[PDB]
DNA sequence: CATGTGGTCTAATTAGACCGCATG
DNA sequence: CATGTGGTCTAATTAGACCGCATG
């Protein structure tokens, strides 16, 4: 009947995809990831017990690699948004610098895409920021031949995260509803003795200034009467990752907030991956 | 191969530079043709696959990086990526095979990393056509193409591009269009 | 007829004593800790659900404080050894620097000792290093009126940790044995895909060079071909602490290693605290 | 208080310094007694509680820190800590109520930190006794004691201890004096 | 007007190199 | 002879202040 799912993960980072597929019961046969930061590779290799195959730089994978490693049923991707987000002033755009890496994703997608005679199921998803210039968005849409759906994590987590998602998954525009296990408020993610001055927080970048909310940059936590910033475990709880999911490779708060700031929201990707349980085998 | 009386007039799609004034010199286009077997578009940012399919079937797709200095609100990589997109839009169905060709030429506008992304997205290494006059090279192009169409080092080309910042070398590439005479009809 | 235990922990640090008592199933009515390092207090407060009372510096604790907070059934102590250990070339001895803090223990101990009419059981324990000058050990024994038992943690863990223990706990001289859960080799504490070059590890301190074993300063773990230092979770496994027990307060690697290098060995203190189940109420 | 014919000679234990030739000069010990009912040990490093208990029951224990010309083999705090450790041995059982006294005197060799440690371990603030000659302080001492026995600011004492770095038993004998109402007065 | 999957620069901040010698 | 609940010094390493403007 139903068969396990074969995934090709692009700019995988901390392997949020595999984690969602696992938490969903979907049985995974292959999970080929392309990642270059050794810390993220360590996260993925430890927290999933070496079930993920890593393929290194995206610009060194050929069509022969896609055919041999293939066939693939799912292709996830989220390219670097360093030259695309409008928070960086020196941003170079989609056709210069990090943005160009998007065209690698594209290049592989049409490689792994089934031919016009093969009616096999094949799914794909690409994610990037909303805070990009409209030209970058329209060009990404043109190359993907799809218009995006904008999802903010504030409906399912305790933080804002407006992100654009292109793809063909079932019901990508279906209404987003919250689950009973989702921590909607900041207090639901905090630790003992800590109090949330806020109920929802802003978007969390890889930088420290994002952890201080408001135009006046206020601290979010109060502990023993003092103003304190968020802890790493609470960031993991906000994003939806399991607790101590990023506690590897002797990483301090810098590398951990960096890896989490480039990542996805676990409940959002759970929502977007949920319909796949009807096409593929479930554990 | 196709016989002479069954050869059809070729239908081409020029993507950045207009080769009509040059292809008409090789007898692939009639000087007067309101049907216009060549489709030329210069700002392809708003083009959808349905536009390419509605414009009609194409036997050849041509693109070129703007000649040295003649740039405008676009990097060199933009032309390569857009050419790849539109070529994928125009390539015929594999289950309905037909003579199909494409070409992309650079006038030393792409640097090394752009050269690598070009060779990766076009799946071949370029050929370097030189213009040697008086034993000295004056201009040169790089061509990626699937048509079965003098040696000099990369250092000479780099110094040539360095000096020639202070122009279209269509004559060099024209020969590369000659092998297309056997598949499509030859005007007088 | 057994009653919950009432504890007084001087220099509590990572609150190891509470962890050991609650792992042995002993009901604790009152646990008063005297710690100054805010990060240690954070570990103890978060990981034990605020069931611990902190009373700041031991030098500001008066006999009236002992009578108010008391009576006490257990006294626990481990004073700073930076001036007692021989690894420090600028050690100041037992009567200068941090060594004087020992005499605070002594003081509070005499304040918490029951009257001779009180047949109520009263237990106490003091821990310090083996690598101290013989005069300092002599004087500690003189002031405590008993000789110490020497215990090395290699019998129950994967690292060397030679420590002197003064006290009157039942059977402190009985032979030490390793339970099934005692991770004896270094390979048992390592993460996925990381292999141990050594079977046992040298004594781990707050300083980083303690991780580099041997006179050649050889790394103890290899991964993907290259040598690497021990991770914080692996250190927590070595000392017997639960995983991510010290993952609080946005602490980097150095702070965690400091905290763990000052603390005790969990299985050693479990061995020492096991007899108290026969006198006090178990859960 | 106790009647005079029932007053007994006081058994005293002098630590670090010797109060003989001073208390005997006051009338608490006879000069001829070879045992002298006084115990004196200068190096208390290897003294056990059983040693103190065997050395006889004591009515008074005394300790003093060596003056600016100290033995300087031990820190000034060693004397205080060892005095505490031994006094805790020499005290009588609660069920044996008896007149028991103690005294520790510092000759300005302790630092303010060690002063606080001393006041913490001895459970009281000291009393500074001054030697005033020609309206000018010459020497001074600090005393902690439980015996029911001229003002100077700590800056005079600070500059004094700073200059005099280049034994005021007389100042302390007055503090011993109130012990007459409990023990025998020798002629 | 508030905001933002960021880069730069520089002041703290941290970590590795160095040193250290009393005891089984 | 090897080792060690370390301290110091200096070279990296990191983190906070600063800046930035296109889109709802
Ligand atoms: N050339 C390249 N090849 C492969 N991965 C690359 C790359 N350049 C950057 N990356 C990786 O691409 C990632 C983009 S950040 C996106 C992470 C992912 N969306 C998540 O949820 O974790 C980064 O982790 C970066 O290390
Ligand atoms: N004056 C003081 N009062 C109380 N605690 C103090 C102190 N000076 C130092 N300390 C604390 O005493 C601890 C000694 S290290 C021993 C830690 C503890 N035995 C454990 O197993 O975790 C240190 O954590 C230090 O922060």
């Amino acid at each position: 009947k139903r068969r396990p799912i074969r995934v090709l993960s692009l700019f995988d980072g901390i392997a949020t995809g595999y984690l969602v597929l696992k938490e969903l019961g979907i049985k995974v046969e292959k999970y080929i990831a392309s990642e270059v930061c050794a810390e993220s590779i360590a996260v993925g290799t430890v927290k999933h017990e070496g079930q993920i195959k890593y393929v290194d730089d995206i610009r060194n994978i050929t069509k022969e690699h896609i055919d041999e490693w293939g066939p693939f049923d799912l292709v996830i991707g989220g390219s670097p948004c360093n030259d695309l987000s409008c928070v960086n002033p020196v941003r170079k755009g989609l056709f210069e610098g990090t943005g160009r890496l998007f065209f690698e994703f594209y290049r592989l997608l049409n490689y792994s895409c089934p031919e016009e005679e093969d009616d096999r199921p094949f799914f794909w998803m690409f994610e990037n920021v909303v805070a990009m210039e409209v030209g970058d968005k329209r060009d990404i849409s043109r190359f993907l031949e799809c218009n995006p759906v904008m999802i903010d994590a504030i409906k399912v987590s305790a933080a804002h995260r407006a992100r654009y998602f292109w793809g063909n998954l079932p019901g990508m525009n279906r209404p987003v509803m919250a689950s009973k296990n989702d921590k909607l408020e900041l207090q639901d993610c905090l630790e003992f003795s800590r109090t949330a001055k806020l109920k929802k927080v802003q978007t969390i970048t890889t930088k420290s200034n994002s952890i201080r909310q408001g135009k006046n940059q206020l601290f979010p936590v109060v502990m023993n009467g003092k103003d304190d910033v968020l802890w790493c475990t609470e960031l993991e709880r906000i994003f939806g990752f399991p607790e101590h999911y990023t506690d590897v490779s002797n990483m301090g708060r810098g590398a951990r907030q960096k890896l989490l700031g480039r990542s996805w929201s676990v409940p959002v990707i759970r929502h977007l991956f949920a319909p796949l349980k009807d096409h593929f085998a479930c554990e | 191969t196709v016989p002479v009386w069954r050869r059809q007039p070729v239908r081409v799609l020029s993507l950045f530079e207009d080769i009509k004034k040059e292809l008409t010199s090789l007898g692939f286009l009639e000087s007067g043709s309101d049907p216009g077997q060549l489709k030329h578009v210069v700002d392809v940012t708003d083009t959808v696959r349905k536009d390419v399919e509605e414009w009609g079937p194409f036997d050849l797709v041509y693109g070129a990086t703007p000649p040295l200095g003649h740039t405008c609100d676009r990097p060199p990589s933009w032309y390569l990526f857009q050419f790849h997109r539109l070529l994928q839009y125009a390539r015929p169905k594999p289950g309905s095979p037909r003579p199909f060709f494409w070409m992309f030429v650079d006038n030393l506008v792409l640097n090394k990393e752009d050269l690598d992304v070009a060779s990766r997205f076009l799946e071949m290494e370029p050929v370097t056509i030189p213009d040697v006059h008086g034993g000295s090279l004056q201009n040169a192009v790089r061509v990626w193409s699937n048509i079965p169409a003098a040696l000099v080092s990369e250092e000479e080309l780099s110094l040539l591009a360095q000096n020639k910042q202070s122009k279209w070398p269509t004559k060099l590439v024209k020969n590369c269009f000659l092998p297309l005479r056997e598949y499509f009809k030859y005007f007088s």
